[PDB]
DNA sequence: CACCCTTTCATTATTATTATTTTTTTTTTTT
């Protein structure tokens, strides 16, 4: 894996091709339709795309359901590039509770 | 490399009189590429042989390109297109009065001349086009990337390429021999559907001055 | 470079098709023999490939305008709107064979095959008008590829491509409009309406007995002249339909694209039909996209000012000797 | 045998017109024939008025007519050759359907030139290549160049006659237009789609438009049989002289 | 000779023609 993306080594070998053209055509400014099956580890490939865009200076936003959130930040903790640029989460009013009522 | 090329169409195309040869398509594509990469004032005779294909030499001269003709698999029934040509007589009359037109004749002629109305009908086929050739796949892809039309470069909208695909195949599968060949070709290369005629075997297949005594297949 | 013009037709679209087409009075197209039929000239339709339905390809009808009508319409609006006022503000007088080469795609400048050097091929393909189409005895390839007017329709989804799924039509798009001609002598009321006729009552009566004798003789032959009383049919494409128009230029100059843009600026007064008496083919332009970027506005074309300056200095400098040298 | 202009000497006997120029300079092809006009060969400059519609089918652009197709460009050679086969022995009119049964299906001669007029009169004999072998017939019809094979047409006739066997009324398996101008030229008929199989439909659909144009004149309600032609060679010779 | 009119000739012959048949769910975690 010479000249690999950040976090590429934890992505499976089958998803490496989708990841490379997805990063390439998002580097060109196009909206990329990338399709993979359930057990092929799309979270790791998404992490690679987010890290490789984050080292360019880009403000990267990852939109996902709240069940996918924990494994997405699980794929976003140990790579050094998102450790350098930081990772945060935006949560709404239904993520919290009223203290007085509870 | 002994590869094989399909083109599928987003628009119906003119059914070719005689054979659509793949090397003719690549020659026209290389002419367009040379027009982009030099400019407009060039000789198309110079660059339409600069092709990434093999060149078969018959036993006593008469060399041809190693590229078989386009075999046609009809997705659609072979319909017909009509086109007409006529100069608008009304604008000619108003330009004749306005002085912008200098026409001594006071009457047109729809059977002949500048104001001739002409009707003509050409076959139309929507098809998968499969050819067989020996050459480099990368150069054929680089040529066919510009190939927006095939069969007719009509400028009027026909033969628009939905896509193309080149794959290598084994030797015994590929019928390269299905091509216009010289009469001195090898006995293993002459088939039953080949017959002796006047045909071009190379380059501009429309140029009747280059047409030779050839053994060629029937579309 | 590509120009995609999305237009809506204000009036119906009619481009007549060849063949002998017959419709009944109810609407059945091409009846079996032994029943009363009707003359019908359908609008032009091609059988195109369809991936709708199943993954296999099926042949479906698609009702279009042919691309030749598009090419001649674009050509004629450039001549009528920018080329002719420029050439008559200078005093230029074209010749037949140069007018025939500019206005039609014909080789009557010299019917002979005129040889074309590569330098003169280059200097005529870079002309703001001439290099778009070419034509004449040179028979050189024009730079303008004008496509058919395709309606945004589900039968054309292979032709249209992805992205037109929003604002898309389906189902039938042809309506068989029935037209007729009445013998207007039968419409004549009284002496005040008939006094303009030489003969008047005598001439009107004579035509009525002539038409009566011809009709009864034709009906007796059924169990070669023809009267004025006609009633026929023609399929038109429905008005208000959205259409895409693809104009792809093979290595264009700035002035050529500017000429196409100034054609689109003034083509609202043009028509696209075989219905010029009935005002068929009136359209307004809703979108013009150059290289994927939309440029049309409500007050004409806003954008491409380099093309506009190029075409202004191109149409200013032409003196029609280049048209004559293009012909012969 | 090599060129269409070889019919001017091998089949009929004709000479160059008086006043034609000999060829000078480097050798160039004819504007019409495609024959290379060598030095020592007679030629004409192109002085046509603006009624010659056939600019699209000019072989070259040397602005020169070879004398043999100066002869082919005169009017009796135009209308008298409106539908004919020009073999090495004579000129046979093929306007009868029986004659096209004779030539398209099992023709005796190998080398000839087959011309048929779509319109009333067109420049036809010089722009068509010579049929060299019978297995690949080159036909001109109007502005269209056409290819016919005898064996495939014989196979088509055998298929259509066996599927039409047992029916008193002749049913057309696949429609072909005689003018080749209707859109439905080459279309399989409904009943003919039933009484042909799918491989037979693909075979009748895959043929070149020359065989479709031949089977228009050969597959219809009454069926032609192959009989030889009336020789119009003396007829067009009397027209020419 | 470039610009047109208007004359002239030609042999066989037939005609078929694509168009469609849902289910009625209650998810999700925004302001
Ligand atoms: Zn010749």
């Amino acid at each position: 894996p010479a000249d690999a993306l950040p976090g590429e080594g934890a992505v499976r070998e089958v998803l490496r091709p989708l990841l490379k053209q997805a990063a390439e055509k998002t580097a060109a400014g196009k909206i990329v339709f990338a399709e993979a099956a359930t057990g092929t580890g799309k979270g790791r490939m998404i992490a690679s795309l987010a890290a490789a865009a984050a080292i360019k200076g880009d403000t990267v936003v990852v939109s996902a359901p709240l069940a996918v959130t924990w494994q997405l930040v699980n794929d976003m903790k140990d790579i050094p590039e998102v450790r350098r640029v930081g990772l945060t989460l935006s949560l709404g009013r239904p993520n919290f509770i009223s203290p007085q009522r509870t | 490399v002994n590869l094989k090329v399909t083109i599928d169409l987003s628009n119906p195309m003119m059914e070719p009189g005689d054979l659509l040869h793949l090397d003719a398509l690549l020659g026209a594509l290389r002419v367009s590429r040379a027009r982009a990469e030099h400019g407009d004032a060039i000789n198309p005779r110079d660059y339409h042989y600069d092709l990434p294909l093999e060149r078969y030499q018959a036993p006593s001269g008469d060399w041809v390109f190693k590229a078989s003709a386009f075999k046609l698999k009809r997705q659609l029934p072979n319909q017909m297109w009509m086109q007409t040509g006529r100069l608008s007589i009304v604008e000619a009359a108003r330009h004749r009065q306005s002085g912008y037109l200098q026409l001594r004749a006071g009457k047109p002629n729809p059977a002949g001349g500048p104001f001739k109305t002409s009707i003509y009908h050409r076959p139309i086929v929507q098809a998968e086009l499969t050819a067989f050739c020996v050459g480099d796949q990368q150069g054929i892809e680089a040529l066919l990337s510009e190939c927006r039309q095939i069969g007719g470069k009509r400028g009027v909208g026909f033969g628009q390429v939905a896509g193309f695909k080149v794959e290598p195949v084994a030797e015994t599968d590929c019928p390269w021999s299905w091509r216009a060949l010289p009469a001195d070709a090898d006995p293993r290369l002459v088939t039953s559907e080949h017959a002796r005629c006047i045909a071009a075997i190379r380059g501009p297949y429309w140029d009747r001055t280059l047409h030779v005594e050839a053994l060629a297949p029937t579309p | 470079m590509q120009i995609e013009v999305t237009v809506r037709n204000i009036t119906p679209i009619f481009s007549a098709a060849p063949g002998s087409n017959y419709i009944t009075i109810d609407g059945t197209i091409n009846p079996p023999p032994g029943v009363s039929r009707f003359p019908l000239v359908r609008t032009r339709m091609m059988y195109v490939a369809a991936d709708v339905g199943d993954g296999v390809i099926k042949s479906v009808p698609l009702q279009i305008v042919p691309g030749n009508t598009m090419r001649s319409l674009l050509r004629r609006t450039m001549l009528k709107h920018v080329i002719e006022p420029a050439l008559v503000e200078k005093g230029n007088k074209l010749s037949i064979g140069a007018y025939a080469t500019a206005y039609s795609g014909n080789a009557t400048g010299n019917p002979d095959g005129v040889p074309s050097s590569f330098d003169e091929i280059a200097t005529m393909r870079a002309h703001p008008f001439i290099g778009l189409f070419g034509g004449g005895p040179r028979m050189l390839e024009g730079r303008l590829m004008v496509d058919s007017l395709y309606p945004i329709h589900t039968n054309a989804e292979r032709i249209l491509g992805a992205g037109y799924e929003n604002e898309m039509m389906s189902g039938p798009i042809t309506q068989v409009v029935w037209a007729r001609r009445m013998d207007p002598i039968l419409n004549l009321g009284s002496s005040e309406d008939v006094e303009v006729i030489n003969g008047g009552a005598v001439a009107a009566n004579g035509w009525i007995q002539d038409l009566l004798a011809n009709s009864k003789a034709a009906a007796s032959k059924k169990k070669n002249g023809r009267g004025l009383k006609a009633f026929n049919a023609h399929e038109v494409v429905i008005p208000g339909l959205k259409w895409v128009w693809r104009i792809s230029l093979d290595r264009p100059t700035d002035a050529q694209v500017g000429l196409v843009l100034l054609a689109l600026n003034k083509m609202t007064n043009e028509r696209i039909a075989g219905g010029h008496s009935k005002d068929y083919g009136r359209f307004v332009i809703d979108g013009v996209s150059l290289n994927g970027e939309q440029v049309w506005s409500q007050s004409g074309i806003t954008g491409g000012e380099q093309y506009f300056d190029a075409v202004a200095e191109a149409i200013d400098g032409l003196s029609s000797k280049e048209f004559e040298q293009f012909a012969q | 045998m090599r060129y269409p202009s070889d019919i001017v000497d091998q089949v009929l006997k004709a000479g160059p017109d008086k006043g034609l120029l000999t060829w000078e300079g480097v050798d160039a092809a004819c504007s019409h024939c495609s024959r290379p006009i060598q030095n020592g060969d007679l030629y004409s400059p192109s002085s046509v008025g603006a009624f010659f519609s056939d600019t699209r089918d000019l072989a070259s652009t040397s602005r020169s007519i070879c004398w043999r197709c100066v002869v082919l460009r005169k009017k009796p050679m135009l209308y008298g050759l409106s539908a004919a086969v020009v073999t090495q022995d004579g000129i046979y009119s093929i306007s009868k359907d029986v004659n096209k049964a004779w030539l398209f299906t099992t023709p005796p001669p190998a080398p000839f030139l087959v011309v048929h007029s779509s319109s009333t009169m067109q420049h036809l004999s010089w722009r068509t290549p010579v049929t060299l072998d019978n297995r690949r017939i080159h036909v001109r019809y109007g502005p269209n160049l056409f290819i016919v094979r005898p064996e495939v047409v014989r196979k088509a006739l055998s298929i259509a006659d066996r599927v039409n066997e047992g029916q008193k009324k002749w049913v057309t398996p696949v429609y072909f237009d005689r003018k080749a101008a209707a859109m439905g030229h080459g279309l399989i008929t409904r009943a003919g789609a039933e009484m042909l199989t799918q491989e037979e439909q693909e075979f009748f659909q895959s043929v070149t438009p020359g065989e479709r144009w031949a089977l228009s004149y050969l597959m219809h309600s009454k069926r032609p049989e192959p009989e030889v032609g009336e020789c119009i060679t003396e007829k067009v010779m009397t027209s020419l002289n």
